[PDB]
């Protein structure tokens, strides 16, 4: 009943859990790094009618 | 001291720059090998094929292959890598030599003189 | 234990039922969301057509009901004290993939068709019969996968 | 489970009978969505052409019919023991009909959108449109023939 | 696309590995069944519970901000919509309610097993049942929250125009929430047959 | 369009709320029967505009003031939305702004060929196409100096480098060639940007609408060039917008056309434009089609195209208000029903 | 004019390599991988030098 | 290396402890950044609302609190020879609270930014804003209570 | 079974039989879609050419005919307990013909779209356009002939 | 190679200690990059606040200080004859502190950039900057407590 | 099967034989498609150049002929009990010819397209077209030479 | 097969022999394609430069010749019972020449395109274009050097 | 046992990559520099010789790759220890990817420098200095490759 010695069942569980963890981490970083600041409300535009 | 900020950056810059130039001195080796084995391969694949079977057609074969070898040896080598090693030996004098004692820029001296420039076109 | 019924077959059966339910829900939600886009788009101008044009939302709900029926009629005949052939496990997996992907296809089709048809129903009213006809075609598309799912389970449990 | 007929043999057949209806449904859904977009966007201007432009939707649904037929036949051909050979053969049949129907559905959707645009443009265009659409349907028909032949070949000589 | 080329690369690598194992004659060495059997059912059960509640909450919060951004955007001109439209938030948070209920129910079926029992038939059944029920509930409520949030945003936009539009559009969000209710029912049903690890 | 609300949900909500403020057909009918301009202001105050115009006296009220104040409110709203935008949405509104920065820079090179005056041009330069370095661009007396002032440090760089050379625009007329070719390049670039960095359905409800903009530009070029034979067709081909339903097949025949009949033959070629120029004037039908496309842009919910639809709808709404105000002040009420309302 | 200096150096190079080949030198022949046959390749390179000298005469006659 | 207590059993507990703070910190940081952008955009024109619009940042902080509490409780429930049961319960609690807190922080940030931009215009939107923010915070609270129940159950009948 | 004839063998034959029509169907669908878009764009304007410009779709269908022929030949040559060599040679023929047909369909679709656009104006271009279509078609003909040669090698002198 | 202390245990310790500076440095670098872009954009017109709006960079560096201190305290317990348990614990500490610091760095960068652009136009906003930015910092702080607790748990009663 | 002639050896030969026509078919199809686009886009104005400017199509066909020659040459060398060494040699030869033909087809497509568009206006561009297309098709010729040398080596002195 | 001469040893040698010619052909094709676009667009206006601006095309041909020489020399060294050392060396040489030639083709195509567009109006840039093309060519020459010296080192002193 | 048959694989891949990655880096550098030069020298032919410098001292990266490749392959062996192969692979990867980074930097810095020098000539020295500091990266990669391969046969058993 011994599965591939290199990829033991414990190591398989470790790597599938780590793959799920890294997938969640990559999704979260894809969302966070997608943040952009609404520059317009911050910078002072010299538009005469904006002011 | 008030010039301590300049002194510390000068000191760290000097030590790291000395080790950097001493390392950069290895690309004289690098260019030497580049030239040596590049000439080796060019000769091996032009003149070591020129003789061929030494037949009547072999005469034309060696003529054409020596023509190609000379064209490459000039245009590729002495122009391209000749200028490359010229400019690299010049990089020596830009950075490694002058950064040690070239204190800074000075006013160029251009006296008011004629030069007979633009004989026909300008 | 008999070799034809390994211990990991419930994994395959429950993967089938899970895929069935989840992906039928996904297709139904895509359909109902895009249909809701269309409904809210036409509501501002011609609100009187909302009740008549609500059909795609009900159709997506019917799609979800198809998915639920398949999922429950898979999950009914699975227990830890009963024999469970790996054949039955793959039959339930095939059932789940069948219904899930088929209802996802039909849900996407209902979503797009309902969106465009409802948005263009504001312009002239005769489009409603064509919209409902195309929607019936798109939902019987998922009904085909539903029928395949039922026949697959009935063959597997036998 | 004999080495001709292993315990995991029915997995291939299950995946085949799935993928058949799956991929035919994908193709039918894409074709129906594209054609319905065209119909609902052009019948606003020419409402009298709707029951003529509806034909692409029917021909897209024919792909779903093809997948339904293949899946039903494979479901008949399944069995706990069966053969590994039957597994591969009906997997091939399912994948063949599914992908052929998916290609047919893509082609039907694109050409149906274009022809439904052009029908209100020119009434005579419809005969050429339906000819092109038949030529696209023959793709799904070819896939149906291949799947049927594979299913027939699957069982007759297994042990 | 570097990511897409990476996906194609990993796919071709796994296909090549499978082909090598099959060709050598040891194609049976890659046994998915052996992998399932030798993993502790606790892994499946606990991943099921965790992803159940986590994905239910993820869908809930996703729909909540989808509907909330639009609710505020339409509330700048029509302040009256907030109280009448918080029903959208309720219908979007009920999916998290479902996730919490199923998580706490599943926690009951999580017990210890003896050395022989660990990999028993009932133990494996329970582990895999909890896993797939958790996935079913979590994903079903994820897409439920997505649909409910989109519909609630549409309801906010419409209620910015008139209240009758909101009253008529609430049916769409009702069915969107019925999606998650169906997920609740089916997950609870497929997990009811599972007995605890004892 | 599920991801759309991560950054633009509030902006979409505010834009839809503004859309709920667009004048309905009943509002337009009420404004039509106004006896005088002051009564028009009074009846308009009942709408979302409110007391926007109360800052000026009744006797000082005029149609130019009507346009100025209503367009100023429009520009305040757009600037607020842009200031509260982020990322690709901000770039899209920036593009919109470039759409009028084209006109402002074209107006600014006028008065630089003949440097008679400045400052008053800046006052006349409407703020929707404003940029921070425009006052700096004003001081540049020489045309070339203004050219490198706009060739760099301005978003005008790609269009100017696309088809212009620093000494070429001296000969070219500002209106006939300079502004029209800049609109051309703007339309190809904007259509490309939409095809690259936009989500569905904002995709389609931008390509169709920008294609309509390109088509109206092409029709105007074709029906204005016939009166001036100095424009040879090959430059006209270099002037046509290269985008839209007309391209490829129609725009070539429009370029090669040399008379109204030829333009008619090459124009009724496509569907949406039979009888489009045969009856009435181009402007009214073009605005009607623009309103139809905008209405559709509003049928979509989770599309950033609602910003463009709101912009064009509100601009034509203020144009309709000004048209009614003129028909009342000029007492030309016999053609007051030329306003276009689709709400 | 381009052929002038090319043939100028070619005559000298061909002559010297021919002399080395005819002298049966280690750095050119002797090894198994080398063509061996010193006289034959030397004669061929003589002919190459002769034809380069012919090109020299032909090109320089234009001066 | 006991059969019930494998040497790699502490993996799942340790990674659950790490993730319970990692994902909650990711969500809290997203919420705080988005809310801070919203505040900087809204009180640059009206800095009188600075004292008010801060609350979504505090809610993101509370999400971080949930992550910290779960992680420290797992730490106290973390050992060397603990069975795979305990390690997997710790993993499940960590993943549950991490995903819930990440989603809660995401929603808090986005709603807070949109809301403060709205409140720049409408003063009475702040009640709705706090209401929706509490509805989002209850999600992270649900994740916290799930992780609490698992961890409190993690020492029931351990070997 | 035997090393030369393992039970895994018919997998390759079934996949070859499926792909030999799948990929030809994909190519024919792409060709028919592009050609149909071209037709529904042009034949609106010059309806008297819908007879003549239909042949790109005709040869796109011919590609699927190649796929059908090779697929049914493989299916007839299929069988349980076949030599593993037969499986590989059949799969090789199937992929060869299928992907050659896919490339041919790509070429036919693109060139047919361009050619119908051009011929809507210039009629004399039709002969050159059909000749280029013939080249794109003989591409798939090469695919068919290599598949047939592999099939011929498949049967005989094999244990 | 005893079961409790495998020869490949130091993988987990080395990777945890490495990541503890890697991810914290990534977060700090992103924070300093965004904040510095903001500073160079704002102080060109308002050089008076150059020394005042510098604090986002200060606590972005404090994030890397957290990374350094956690890595150093991990090094104190990293050895050859170490149990898989303690190696995994220090890996978990490394990941926790690194990813919490990365989140804090993202939040600090975005908040500080927005704050400097705003505070170029509003002196009253700087207090809100400080409050929001401390709230961003404290998340990486909580990650530091998590890592410290894991390290304190990584040394006692290990075999 | 012996180690030098294993059962899976014909895999490499079959895949090589397939790819030797597949990849060259994609190359020839892309070249033909783009050349046809160019000729149908520019020949509408100048039908007189239809005969002259079709040469890129013929050269793409010649690339396809290269692929077919390699395919038939390898197909005449497969066998059930063939050496592994052969299998790898004709796989390498198939990849070499196919991908060299793919590159040549890409180059000829691009160059022939640009060339016909340019040469419509300027008649003497055609000689440059011919020369550069020869220098592009010698790529496929070089791939052909490589494939021929590999195939001729495959069957020699092999056990 | 012995330990040092496995049955799968010729894999690496054959795929090196191939990959050399594939990647060199890809680089040559890319360079030829971009150079052809440039030449056509630049000498449609100035046809007298056709014979001159063609040089990058011949340079890409020289890259192809580099690949051909490497492949033909590696092919002869390929042997049935060759040491796996020779297989690895041949694979390394093939990759080292092929990818280097692909990069050289990339660079020379870009430079040749841009330079021939530049030379349309200014004729003295031709010499600089030639020199930069030589500096791009020397990269493929270095690839040739390394591949040839590995190939020579492959066979000598082999078990 | 310390000498697996697959040990030379790592050395062969290191030798290959040492020229591969450096060749790609130098190729991108030369491409960007050349397009910049020929885009600027159309408006100013006479400064061509001075503007060529990015191409030369980007191709220095390929020179480094070649020299590492030769000094590694002349340590390849049939009976080389797994450790020798791994050290050769490490040196090859180091030089190749360091040269790739240097090529990226040199390419775009030289592009910016030639665009700047098209206007005024004093930028020549500054672009030299910056691109020196870019090429020193490939220098350091050469250093690392040299020391690794020097150790690669120190006390091999």
């Amino acid at each position: 009943d011994i599965l591939s010695s290199i990829w033991t069942e414990g190591l398989l569980m470790c790597l599938i859990v780590s793959a799920l963890l890294l997938f969640i981490l990559i999704v979260a970083l894809s969302w966070i790094s997608n943040l952009d600041i609404t520059y317009g409300a911050l910078e002072k535009s010299t538009n005469p009618i904006k002011k | 001291g008030d010039i301590m900020i300049h002194q510390v950056i000068h000191t760290i810059e000097f030590c790291l720059n000395c080790v950097s130039h001493t390392a950069s001195y290895l690309r004289l080796w690098a260019l030497s090998l580049a030239h040596a084995q590049l000439s080796s391969v060019l000769w091996t694949m032009t003149i070591q094929i020129a003789f061929g079977f030494r037949g009547f057609v072999g005469v034309f074969m060696t003529v054409a292959l020596f023509a190609m070898w000379f064209a490459l040896t000039c245009a590729v080598l002495v122009l391209m890598e000749g200028t490359s090693a010229m400019l690299h030996s010049l990089r020596l004098h830009w950075v490694e030599s002058m950064s040690k004692f070239f204190v800074g820029e000075g006013l160029p001296y251009e006296p008011f003189a004629f030069e007979y420039k633009d004989m026909e076109v300008a | 234990s008999n070799i034809y019924a390994p211990l990991y077959a419930p994994f395959f059966g429950f993967a089938g039922c899970a895929a069935a339910m989840v992906l039928s829900c996904l297709g139904a939600a895509i359909g109902t969301a895009k249909s809701g886009i269309g409904i809210a788009g036409i509501g501002t101008f011609k609100p009187e057509l909302i009740m008549k044009s609500l059909i795609p939302v009900v159709m997506s709900g019917i799609l979800a009901i198809y998915g639920l029926v398949v999922a429950v009629l898979i999950a009914g005949n699975l227990s830890p004290t009963e024999d469970y052939t790996l054949f039955n496990g793959f039959m339930h997996l095939s059932c789940g993939l069948c219904v899930g992907f088929a209802c996802l296809s039909s849900g996407y089709a209902i979503g797009m068709v309902g969106d465009v048809g409802v948005r263009k129903y504001m312009h002239q009213p005769r489009l409603f019969v064509g919209i409902v006809l195309i929607l019936i075609f798109s939902e019987v598309l998922g009904l085909y996968g539903m029928i395949v799912a039922l026949i697959l389970n009935t063959r597997g449990s036998e | 489970m004999t080495e001709l007929c292993p315990v995991y043999a029915p997995f291939f057949g299950a995946i085949g009978c799935a993928s058949a209806i799956i991929f035919t449904s994908l193709g039918a859904a894409y074709g129906t969505a594209k054609s319905g977009v065209g119909i609902c966007a052009t019948c606003v201007l020419r409402p009298d052409l709707l029951f003529k432009n509806i034909v692409p939707v029917i021909m897209a649904g024919i792909i779903a019919i093809y997948g339904l037929v293949v899946s039903v036949l494979v479901c008949y051909s399944l069995g706990q023991k069966q053969a590994l050979y039957t597994g591969f053969i009906q997997l091939g049949a399912g994948l063949s009909v599914g992908l052929s129907g998916l290609a047919a559905g893509f082609a039907i959707g694109i050409v149906g959108d274009a022809g439904v645009r052009g029908s209100s443009q020119q009434p005579r265009l419809f005969v050429g449109m339906i000819l092109i659409l038949i030529f696209a349907e023959v793709l799904g028909l070819y896939g149906l023939i291949v799947a049927l032949l594979l299913n027939s070949r699957a069982t007759q000589d297994v042990v | 696309s570097f990511s897409h080329f990476l996906y194609y690369l990993v796919l071709i690598v796994v296909i090549v590995y499978g082909l090598y194992k099959l060709f050598t004659g040891h194609g049976s060495d890659i046994n998915f069944g052996k992998f399932l059997l030798r993993t502790s059912p606790y892994m499946w059960a606990n991943l099921g519970i965790a992803l159940c509640v986590g994905l239910s909450v993820v869908g809930a919060a996703w729909g909540i901000f989808i509907t909330g951004s639009s609710m505020i955007g339409a509330g700048v001109r029509a302040p009256r919509i907030t109280t009448k439209n918080l029903i959208s938030i309720i219908f979007c948070e009920v999916v998290a309610i479902y996730g919490l209920i199923i998580a706490i129910v599943f926690s009951s079926k999580l017990t210890v097993a003896t050395a022989e029992n660990m990999y028993s038939k009932s133990n494996l059944y329970t582990g895999y049942s909890l896993f797939w029920a958790g996935i079913t509930v979590g994903a079903s409520n994820l897409i439920c929250g997505i649909a409910v949030g989109i519909t609630g945003a549409t309801a906010a936009i419409s209620d910015a125009a008139d209240s009758a539009l909101f009253v008529k559009i609430l049916v769409i969000e009702i069915f969107g929430s019925i999606l998650g209710l169906l997920g609740l029912i089916v997950g609870l049903l497929m997990a009811g047959k599972a007995s605890e690890f004892q | 369009g599920v991801y759309f609300n991560i950054d633009n949900g509030f902006i979409e909500g505010v834009v839809r709320g503004y859309r709920n403020g667009l004048l309905s057909n009943n509002q337009y009918i009420n404004l039509t029967q106004c006896d005088t301009l002051e009564d028009l202001k009074l009846q308009l105050s009942s709408t979302d505009y409110g007391n926007f115009l109360s800052s000026v006296s009744s006797e000082s009220l005029t149609t130019s003031l009507i346009q100025e104040y209503a367009s100023s409110k429009l520009y305040h709203e757009f600037n607020y939305i842009r200031d509260q935008s982020s990322g690709s949405t901000r770039k899209f509104m920036d593009y919109i702004t470039y759409g009028y920065m084209i006109d402002n820079v074209a107006l600014m090179i006028t008065g630089t060929i003949h440097d008679r005056d400045k400052g008053e041009i800046l006052q006349r330069c409407h703020p929707l196409g404003w940029f921070d370095t425009l006052p700096t661009l004003s001081v540049a007396t020489d045309l070339e100096s203004l050219y490198e002032t706009v060739l760099v440090d301005t978003p005008l760089a790609p269009y100017f480098k696309n088809c212009f050379d620093t000494a070429e625009e001296l000969d070219d007329m500002n209106i006939e060639i300079i502004r029209n070719k800049l609109y051309k390049a703007y339309l190809e670039d904007f259509y490309n940007f939409v095809t690259e960095e936009i989500p569905e359905p904002a995709k389609e409800c931008m390509q169709t609408l920008l294609g309509f903009e390109a088509d109206r530009r092409s029709i105007n070029i074709a029906l204005n060039s016939l009166q001036s034979s100095d424009i040879d067709p090959d430059l006209k081909s270099d002037l046509l917008p290269n985008i839209g339903k007309l391209y490829p097949l129609a725009t070539f025949h429009l370029a090669q056309a040399q008379d109204f009949e030829g333009v008619r033959a090459a124009l009724a070629n496509v569907y949406e434009y039979r009888g489009f120029l045969e009856t009435g004037n181009l402007e009214d039908h073009f605005y009607q089609l623009e309103m139809e496309l905008c209405r559709d842009a509003f049928t979509q919910q989770f599309a950033i195209s609602t910003v463009w639809a709101w912009m064009k709808s509100k601009e034509q709404e203020v144009r309709n208000i000004t048209w009614i105000a003129e028909c009342i002040a000029q007492n030309q009420r016999e053609r007051i029903n030329n306003y276009i309302s689709v709400y | 004019w381009c052929c002038t200096v090319l043939s100028a150096f070619g005559v000298v190079i061909l002559s010297v390599i021919a002399h080395l080949f005819n002298t049966n030198h280690e750095s050119f022949v002797g090894s198994i991988n080398d063509p061996e046959d010193g006289p034959a390749v030397a004669h061929t390179v003589y002919l190459a030098a002769l034809v380069y000298l012919v090109f020299f005469v032909f090109c320089g006659f234009q001066v």
